């Protein structure tokens, strides 16, 4: 189902260990298949339970699936800002 | 006179211009220090964009004001 | 003012100038704090070191030391940025 992996384990990002959800942030861009729960779940990653995320999706595959980053930060905030 | 050139990486870039001097002659600048051609350079003062076909003066670039330094991000 | 422009990046530095031009330690220090809020969750190009870093290095007196300050720890409060 895989989904909920970003938004429940901010459940397990400060208890256990900061980099095992950055482990699962690695588990979220394992698991490229393809654009609609991948886009769902990094939406969260920007404005809704963290930040400081914008320095792990500059790598070399910047088409559209590593360009969801800029979209990512202030566009869907623009969207934000479309509400 | 001098400009500041700030990246987005924390580093502040000094040039010795003039106020007439075009973009594309400051970005040959850039490429003297650094080797990076200016196809994939940008330059951004106060959120504006700039463009090669003007010269410092049309932006009203003055002594050492801020620019900003984005580079070219192309995959594949 | 920074409330009225929330969630901005597109025209909110703007609105600040036409208000920020009167040579006041209140006015300025307040206007210059409204532009940390404008861009809070944006942490785009609007100032890292830019406007309120000229901000602060006016310091001698009131609150140009004190009101430069608290925009960024806002503005920059989802960063981990060390620098």
């Amino acid at each position: 189902l895989r989904c909920a992996l970003g938004v429940f384990r901010k459940f397990s990002r400060f208890p256990e260990a900061l980099r095992l959800a950055l482990m699962l942030n690695d588990m979220e861009l394992v698991e490229d298949i393809f654009t609609s729960c991948k886009d769902v779940v990094v939406q969260k990653q920007m404005a809704f339970m963290l930040g400081r995320h914008g320095v792990f999706l500059e790598l070399s595959e910047d088409v559209e699936e590593y360009e969801d980053l800029t979209e990512i930060m202030s566009n869907v905030q623009l969207n934000s800002n479309f509400l | 006179m001098q400009i500041f050139v700030k990246t987005l990486t924390g580093k502040t870039i000094t040039l010795e211009v003039e106020p007439s001097d075009t973009i594309e002659n400051v970005k040959a600048k850039i490429q003297d220090k650094e080797g990076i051609p200016p196809d994939q350079q940008r330059l951004i003062f106060a959120g504006k964009q700039l463009e090669d076909g003007r010269t410092l003066s049309d932006y009203n670039i003055q002594r050492e004001s801020t620019l900003h330094l984005v580079l070219r991000l192309r995959g594949g | 003012l920074g409330m009225i422009l929330l969630w901005d990046v597109d025209g909110g530095l703007t609105q600040i100038d036409k208000y920020l031009y009167s040579s006041e330690d209140y006015i300025k220090s307040g206007a210059l704090l409204a532009c940390g809020i404008v861009n809070s969750g944006v942490r785009n190009e609007c100032d890292p070191a830019l406007a309120l870093l000229s901000d602060y290095v006016l310091h001698n007196s009131n609150t140009m030391r004190l009101g430069s300050i608290f925009g960024l720890g806002l503005a920059y409060a989802g960063s981990n940025r060390e620098d």
